[PDB]
């Protein structure tokens, strides 16, 4: 049973800076729950993220990893990826891109 | 999380009124924040926004009308000068794109005249009719201004298909409602009435008649 | 911009589907929101950003669309789907949009057919203390029922046509049933001056009737 981090390819959002947002990943598992995190990319690399809130959350018999923003800010724009490491192979999702609109300031 | 609104009451036409919305388990004054409200029997009706720096906007029939504020603890919205059209339920959300937690509601009357309170009445059916194993009594509740009232049954503890009805609103002015309650004949049962803006309270036991 | 709620009402059978469309006068380029509203509670987000499930909502209710059209799609209906629909259109929150409003539309109300079942039909005599303030309201209560039921009142076999007050709780969100609450209201010189009163409940071709007399009250 091998872990699987499932995002579409090419999911996308947009949302207003100032909101609430949340990502979310689908986590397969059959033994212990995986260390799973989020990274943004940065160029070809994927920077593991420490400093936001991150959650679990069970929803119809799928585990959910999520990663939290309160709420989304300008800087917050960007391509993120959940990751893991299972038996020596680092697993990544497809990247979802976070597209920031600016909130109307006039 | 969650979001609180007070400041709902009953002025007159062309008196100032603030309502505040506030939160719980979250900072309220770093999200955007919305203000939407429902004249009674209508739909929802967008008033205005405010950033989540601070800056507000308004649809622009509320344009001069209203203006929100913030603090770091409260957002404010502020009603000029009402006019009786001004009577409604306002909510207020955080987020305006994803607009996900929502205040209850805080009820504006805008009316010339003074507050009445409600009498109160226990109903129960005929005395002449033959008992049964179950039986089901009630509260009216009649001819008070301004909504709301609250109506509970022994003081919250009783809940099992209570049918409290929507207020029904004379040409006056005045609203009536009831509520309803079935329970075993063998065990009596009290109503709790309250109208803040009168500062009344009444508790009434029923018994089948 | 302006937005187009259709229809204004719908009824769809329990295991349904529901379909509900918003037109905007302009593009919004997916900058709307769906809410669903219950009788005395606020606005609970279903959708937005067009498609967008929000959290703790079930996959069964559904957003599409883009540019002027959006659907608001709910399948597998239940009871507990009765409910007023909102769009909101949130563009006008968006750096540089032209117009500062972030309009709702007209709504639609959600009529939920479950399993027709008549009426049970209480009535409540004025209790003396009532006889007592001058004024007398005798309640009618038609519980757990539906389709729609119209009230009449008599008093000693005349219909009354003035002093009464209806009000129906939502439907029921196991079994979609309504209750109704239904009022008549007379001076006690006249509640005292009758005999018999009479609530008549109708429901297309049935009819339950519950009536008391004044001396054995
Ligand atoms: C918010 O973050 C977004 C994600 O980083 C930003 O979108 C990126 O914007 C840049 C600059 O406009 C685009 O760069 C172009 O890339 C294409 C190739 O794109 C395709 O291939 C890459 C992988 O190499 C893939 O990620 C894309 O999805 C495409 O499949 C070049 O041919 C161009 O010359 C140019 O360099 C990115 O494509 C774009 N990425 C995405 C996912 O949209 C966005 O600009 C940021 N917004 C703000 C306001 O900062």
């Amino acid at each position: 049973c091998d872990v699987q981090l499932y995002i579409k390819r090419q999911s996308e959002h947009h949302i207003l800076a100032g909101d609430p947002f949340e990502l979310e990943c689908p986590v397969k598992y059959c033994a212990n729950r995986p260390h799973v995190t989020w990274c943004k990319l940065n160029g070809t690399t994927c920077v593991k993220l420490e400093d936001r809130q991150t959650s679990w959350k069970e929803e119809k018999n799928i585990s959910f990893f999520i990663l939290h923003f309160e709420p989304v800010l300008p800087n917050d724009n960007g391509s993120y990826r959940c990751s893991a490491n299972f038996q020596s192979n680092l697993i990544e999702s497809h990247s979802t891109t976070l597209y920031v609109t600016d909130v109307k300031s006039a | 999380q969650s979001v609180e609104e007070s400041g709902g009451r009953l002025v007159t036409p062309g008196t100032p009124l603030t309502l505040t919305c506030t939160a719980s388990g979250f900072d309220i004054s770093k999200y955007n924040i919305q203000w939407v409200r429902q004249s009674p029997g209508k739909g929802l009706e967008y008033i205005g926004f405010i950033n989540y720096g601070g800056s507000a906007y308004y649809a622009s029939r509320a344009k001069g009308r209203f203006t929100i504020s913030k603090t770091s603890t409260t957002v404010d919205l502020k009603i000029a000068s009402p006019t009786t059209g001004d009577t409604a339920t306002y909510f207020c959300a955080r987020g305006l794109s994803n607009s996900d937690l929502w205040g209850p509601g805080t009820l504006v009357t805008v009316s010339l005249g003074q507050p009445k309170a409600p009498s109160v009445f226990p109903l129960a059916p005929c005395c002449g009719d033959t008992p049964s194993s179950t039986v089901t009594l009630g509260c009216l509740v009649k001819g008070y201004l301004p909504e709301p009232v609250t109506v509970t049954w022994n003081s919250g503890t009783l809940t099992n298909g209570v049918r409290t009805f929507p207020s029904v609103r004379q040409s006056s002015g005045l609203y009536s409602l009831s509520s309803v309650v079935s329970v075993t004949s063998s065990s009596p049962v009290t109503c709790n009435v309250a109208h803040p803006a009168t500062n009344t309270k009444v508790d009434k036991t029923v018994a089948p008649s | 911009i302006d937005m187009t709620q259709t229809p204004s009402s719908v009824s769809e059978p329990v295991g349904g589907t529901v379909t509900i469309k918003c037109q905007a006068s302009q593009s919004i380029s997916s900058w709307l929101s769906w809410y669903q509203q219950k009788p005395g509670q606020p606005p609970k987000l279903l959708i937005y950003r067009a498609s967008t499930l929000a959290s703790g909502i079930p996959s069964r209710f559904k957003g599409s669309g883009s540019g002027t059209e959006y659907t608001l799609t709910i399948s597998d209906l239940e009871c507990a789907d009765a409910a007023t629909y909102y769009c909101q259109c949130t563009y006008g929150g968006v750096v540089g949009s032209t117009s500062d409003d972030n309009p709702f539309g007209g709504g639609t109300e959600v009529v939920v057919k479950g399993d027709p079942v008549a009426p049970t039909v209480l009535i409540f005599p004025p209790a003396a203390d009532q006889v007592a303030t001058g004024t007398v309201t005798i309640v009618c209560v038609a519980n757990k029922y539906f389709p729609d039921v119209t009230v009449t009142w008599e008093v000693d076999g005349t219909t009354q046509t003035t002093g009464i007050e209806n009000s129906k709780t939502p439907q029921n969100s196991a079994d979609c049933t309504y209750n109704l609450s239904s009022t008549l209201t007379l001076t006690s010189t006249q509640y005292n001056s009758h005999k018999e009163y009479t609530c008549k409940v109708t429901q297309g071709t049935t009819s339950v009737v519950q009536s008391f007399n004044r001396g054995d009250c």
